[PDB]
């Protein structure tokens, strides 16, 4: 008999679900926080990642505050008979694109009180895009954010506030190649203002993550740069190595440049900079630099005195040494 | 009470037939449109198209929604009810890939004035097609479409009228990966015209003026650094053939292998980019260095024809630098200044 | 008025069943056929199909709707109450994928005349599967065809017609990328036979050719530039014993390669293509010079030396002909 | 009157309930199959799959829609009302994905005889998921089945059977780009039996042959030239030493990225394949001739010599072009027979 | 006749109200899971994903769903009317995707018992993920996790439980192109605990290893035969020889070539691959030989009769001291990972 009793409050009283709770009078209050499953697959060629989270909305609506119904301090409403209160129009504007998750019956949550308060839950699955600062490669610092605003309410009904004990709780993630940290921003305003309709509530986090410098290091760098540790052994070859010198120099100068074009295969198109070009034109440089060198040993013998061997072999691993000094320091 | 009021307004009592535009047997009924845009991007050549992320709002009026007794000049509907009024029919000629979104709710937003006015807004994401032109790929400039027509309904039903300020309002710090979006836009009228009748329309026009950082620092800086490396062969003695040799055939093999790498992603076209006169004369001064050096080797066959060989290398080793200096300002100068 | 009017005579008072065909227990209705081609879509290689977005429009009888009260010649109605009335099935048999478009209503168009001619028109895109033949890859015609049927009724019932002017009408400044859509298009009737029926069908096939720029700049040009490279050796002189040998075995490995990405984008077919000819034939030539160098180090090398120059003289004005000779058969056969 | 005809049976003065199977608590339930294959292709080797757009048919009896006032052989039935009558559960159980193909109307058709016998065919596009045997990859024969079970139905109550005449049917002019579909076709009864009960299902099975007149030109033509330009270092002079080991270690390497460009396109399996015996035959053998120079010149420049280097070379000529031929029948006999 | 019973219960009469549970305001509901594994698909290292195709099967016992009338047990009843039953909520956690099939009827299959068990059988397909640890590419072994959880309900209502035999029923005949599946599974519980509260959950985990079949013939085998090649300056010719240079330097470019195939498909990670130590040290033995050589080069060119003999003795020296040295590497690396 203790189904059609609490049933009595939704619709055989006539709860309008087309009218706002609190209506001609203060602006609803939402408390929300997310918890983050999953986190994963951050492509730099399309500029999103994707993220799996619980979204839990907390209102407060004067018409259903079970009036003595039941004896319990919670109400547990069933998944199903979502469609007969007022929810609040949220959506994301970083959204390329979301799904819910029907696997067996909706996972959706209802959690009513006495007092009237909902505390509805929600599983989606949400494609958000996020700019990449690439200035800095290798040695990288990205920025992301998620932005939660109402599209047909404005700020003068709707009002986004984040919980005040715990907004965002980790579960545990961890990345392939990028580290995370366990401080986040969380807190913005965000306010929009678009013309001809008005205000409108949004509010967001932002997330701090580090990229990791293992993977360049072994796939990019150690290559590189026994390369050019390579070339230094011409140096003491003899002069008259006719055809051996030349490609001692130019193979190592065509390894490079099919090198670096395939290096920058899966980043973006993107004009500025990004200080992994400036290593690899710096070591095409000094290959050139060893070819170079060569020639003009052969102009000057047609003419002895070739010192000018005797003493490469001395500056080339040198000055080396040095621009590696500043490319390390400066970059960190 | 407000909710007796909604269905006061547009019910049963009221006789609201959904089906039927207002004015009906008298003059056409307007309609105003305006489109703001949240996400532009991700423009792909291959497949000419582009996505797009936008609000588009409708608004017209219908006589018969007035009410009198609320004294609020606006008023706020749910859009559970948006599906039972008039809303007219409306579709995009050039669109491929078009979506809702339902995250959590209908993004739909519905407002009524006293006087009837009805104002409509609605999230849509796109896929618009846009033909290009390639005739110089690494600095073009194109021109993207937006047409927004009726289906079923002609001017002597339905006209479709712009904004009289023009509304097309792009959001703020949109940052184009490859291009940079220009400021003005172009708003035109098109009537389409069928052998069922005649069917109004609007047009607006977009300008994206492509980047040239990344192609020189990919493209034409490295395949620069392939020709300038050819010539330490003329500095090389004219005895050492595996020396010279060895240096030739990499060259022009390489720069081949560099070459395909231009055309990779773009679409396959019949007419030819101006990123292909470039990559073509230039494959033609590495393919000269290796026809030089096999003459310098013919005439050697035997001091007179020495001196010759001499004569040959020397002239080249000016010559030959003079007229690749010559070829890069042509080149630039012309295309820029278009 | 204008509400008793719109369910006075497809309403329930009137009875019309919308499950029942005009002309029951009669003769069969006659459904004409109209299309209006918007976008026609990229001919996929791999995948084997293309694309389309047409306007399809449908026009029959229905004696039962009819009326005199209103002097009007049309009354355009709702598309929103569709449900009501009777819409012949149509069935495209060559289809691999079909959607509605409903970016704003659901872009459906009805319109009853005094007599009784319905015209119905929706905007369908379209996924439909092709065959090809590849024989003479780099040039050839192609057909493609589109076949109109009915999945449900017999001839008793359901005849399909195509319009007596203009069946097929194809938007103004349509340009394909990649082909060239020809001007006249064919319509034909096809009737099918099962086991289940007789059901009707009618076809309309498109003509399509190649524009040719884009494979004589990609891989055509590359190609002959590499046979000609190798030629240089000839000149060179013969004691130079690494210089050739190094030539030669580059030449090689150009053409190996270049060969194999040009067939990457296509179908792993079994007949030879026209486009494998020419990589062949120059791989051919290619190799042949390195043989000659092979020649004359033995004949040097045994222990006469007028013997050794004849053929590598001979040999420079021989390679350059024989390749001309070549040419002027493989471009008369595929271009007549 | 038409109308009232199609409202008599099944209508609430029939009282015709949709959820009780005919002949209820007698005998089960027998439903004769046809398929059509309107098209065949899509054959995936790395994923296992392939797509096939096929009208299925199926007939049975139901004895309570029995009408006699008309004298028609058989009646037209509309095909909107599916939802209100019985029919089988049917599902492909070994499916990766399916769907119906609505595209003006809902693709199905209806019939009602006089006796009260069903029609019902509807189309539908499958994507079906096959094992795949690639122990020889170009010469093999691989069979694909296509198995349709009840769900929910127990053999007591659901019994699935073949037509007697043209159960497995293929649409005139059909043909795909790279293999062929043998006229034979195997039809066979597989009764599936879980925990839960018993269940039927019928399998049909199809022959696949891979042609070669792509293989051919793509993979044996390449790599065989190859190993005759490495036989050609033997008529090189002994002291070209840049040009002997230039020739010799470059054919080696080209041909080790043609080996790994010939598996790019087929499954990661473990178990050696046709494909590559052939190839690692064939790097041995170029492999081997480089170490006879280097073998040709410690012997012959250490210090009448010349004439055991001489000899070294000369044997060559002969022997390495032969011994490969001596390989090429066996290889290509065993295959082929 | 038929049609009453079905009526009478699960109808409007006597009301069988969807939305409350058995056992309200009382003790939870046990629910008992049975996984039948249709299909195991394509493993994606990419994206670590795996795709499975699952038969799943949830037995509880409703009290109020009881007959008597019928003698028959365990009737049978329409896939079309499972809407007006309380059905169990269930949700993967590590999931990506999911749907339905719906080919011809919708795959759902319904059996009620006397007393009132019931059986409710669905055909899913899932789009998992694993957390994987490559410390030892060519030679791992994986675990892939299966978890259950329920969305709405804490454990004061509903309580997952593994069945007693036969919990996960591999088809006969399942083999995977490069992973065996052990039949050797464990099931364990893990409970989730959030801020709302706590939820039931089981897992079921799987364990693969990868075989070395495959790796040897395209990677190591190739790699094993340019170490070799790249050996023949030795014995190839005296110390004159522009060639020696030339052998060995397309021996260590293509080595890096090989290099960037070789994790080319795999993720990018931090940590040192074991594949990447057999490259790194084969590497340096290519490497070695231009060393060699420049010093036996520079020696020959130090004379202004002793000098020369030194050049010929570093080679023969190092003759028997590479096949010594590789030896030692070759068979500490393979023990050390197969043990
Ligand atoms: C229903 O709730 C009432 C209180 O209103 C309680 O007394 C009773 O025990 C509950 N159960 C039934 C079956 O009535
Ligand atoms: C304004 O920003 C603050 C940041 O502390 C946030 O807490 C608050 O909810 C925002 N206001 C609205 C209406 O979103
Ligand atoms: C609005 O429609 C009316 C229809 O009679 C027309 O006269 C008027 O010009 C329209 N207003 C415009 C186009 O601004
Ligand atoms: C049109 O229909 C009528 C009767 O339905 C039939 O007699 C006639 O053959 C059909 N075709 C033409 C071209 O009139
Ligand atoms: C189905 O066939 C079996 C034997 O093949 C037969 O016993 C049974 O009666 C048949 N079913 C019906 C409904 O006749
Ligand atoms: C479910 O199982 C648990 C564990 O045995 C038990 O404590 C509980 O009472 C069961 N629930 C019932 C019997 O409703």
């Amino acid at each position: 008999a203790n189904s059609t009793s609490n049933i009595l409050n939704k619709l055989l009283i006539t709860y309008d679900p087309r009218i706002r709770p609190n209506f001609k009078g203060i602006p609803v209050e939402d408390r929300v926080n997310i918890f983050i499953n999953s986190f994963g697959s951050i492509q730099e060629t399309t500029m999103d990642y994707r993220v799996n989270i619980f979204l839990r909305q907390r209102w407060n609506d004067p018409r259903l505050r079970l009036p003595q119904d039941f004896k319990s301090d919670s109400l547990t409403v069933d998944p199903k008979m979502f469609k007969c209160l007022w929810k609040p129009d949220l959506f994301f504007a970083n959204e390329k694109s979301a799904n819910f998750h029907d696997v067996t019956q909706e996972n959706i949550l209802l959690f009513i009180f006495r007092n009237g308060d909902v505390l509805i839950s929600m599983r989606l699955s949400v494609t958000l895009s996020c700019p990449l600062d690439l200035t800095l490669f290798p040695m990288d610092t990205q920025r992301c954010k998620m932005q939660l605003e109402s599209f047909g309410y404005t700020t003068d009904d709707l009002q986004f506030m984040w919980q005040s004990g715990d907004p965002v709780q980790m579960d545990e993630i961890a990345l392939p190649q990028f580290d995370i940290k366990q401080e986040d921003i969380e807190y913005g305003n965000c306010t929009k203002y678009y013309a001809g309709t008005g205000y409108y509530t949004c509010v967001e986090v932002i997330f701090t993550l580090r990229r990791q410098v293992g993977f360049y290091m072994m796939g990019v760098y150690a290559p590189t740069l026994l390369i050019v540790v390579l070339s230094w052994l011409s140096f003491w070859i003899n002069p008259d190595a006719s055809a051996a010198r030349v490609p001692l120099g130019i193979l190592s100068v065509l390894s490079l440049s099919s090198e670096c074009t395939s290096l920058a295969s899966e980043l973006p198109k993107v004009s500025y900079v990004k200080a992994i070009d400036i290593w690899l034109i710096a070591c095409l440089l000094f290959g050139f630099a060893s070819l170079v060198e060569y020639a003009v040993v052969q102009v000057m013998l047609n003419s002895a005195a070739k010192r000018i061997d005797l003493y490469a072999r001395a500056l080339f691993p040198f000055s080396f040494l040095f621009f590696n000094v500043i490319y390390w320091s400066v970059y960190l | 009470p407000p909710s007796e009021f909604l269905d006061k307004l547009m019910g049963k009592v009221s006789g609201y037939d959904a089906r039927i535009r207002p004015n009906f047997k008298g003059p056409p009924v307007n309609v105003t449109c305006n489109i703001f845009i949240n996400s532009f991007g991700s423009i792909a050549e291959t497949t000419m198209d582009y996505r797009v992320n936008i609000f588009l709002r409708q608004q017209w009026n219908d006589p018969r929604l007035a009410y009198s007794e609320y004294p609020d000049d606006s008023l706020d509907l749910d859009p559970s009810m948006l599906d039972s009024i008039w809303k007219p029919d409306l579709f995009f000629a050039n669109e491929k890939g078009a979506n809702f979104h339902e995250v959590t709710t209908d993004n739909k937003l519905l407002r009524i004035s006293k006087n009837g006015n009805v104002l409509y807004s609605i999230r849509i994401t796109l896929v618009l097609a846009c033909p290009m032109d390639l005739k110089n790929f690494p600095m073009d400039v194109q021109t993207c479409i937006m047409q927004l027509e009726s289906f079923g309904y002609t001017m002597n039903d339905l006209i479709f009228e712009w904004d009289e300020k023009g509304a097309v309002q792009v959001a703020d710090g949109l940052t184009l990966p490859q291009f940079i979006l220009k400021e003005e836009k172009d708003l035109r009228y098109c009537t389409k015209h069928y052998n069922t009748g005649k069917f109004t329309c609007i047009e607006a026009r977009f300008h994206l003026e492509r980047q040239m950082g990344y192609y020189l620092i990919q493209m034409y800086i490295p395949s620069l650094l392939i020709v300038i490396l050819s010539w330490v062969s003329f500095w090389i003695n004219m005895d050492a053939a595996p020396a010279r040799v060895g240096l030739g055939i990499t060259t022009v093999l390489t720069m081949t292998t560099q070459s395909s790498g231009s055309r990779a992603s773009l679409p396959k076209v019949s007419y030819v980019k101006a990123i292909d006169i470039w990559m073509a004369v230039c494959l033609l001064f590495v393919f000269s260095a290796l026809l030089e050096y096999a003459a310098v080797n013919f005439i050697a066959r035997q001091k007179l024809f020495i001196s010759r060989a001499k004569r040959i290398d020397t002239v080249s080793r000016v010559a030959f630098p003079l007229v690749f200096l010559i070829f890069n300002i042509f080149y630039w100068i012309t295309y820029k200044i278009i």
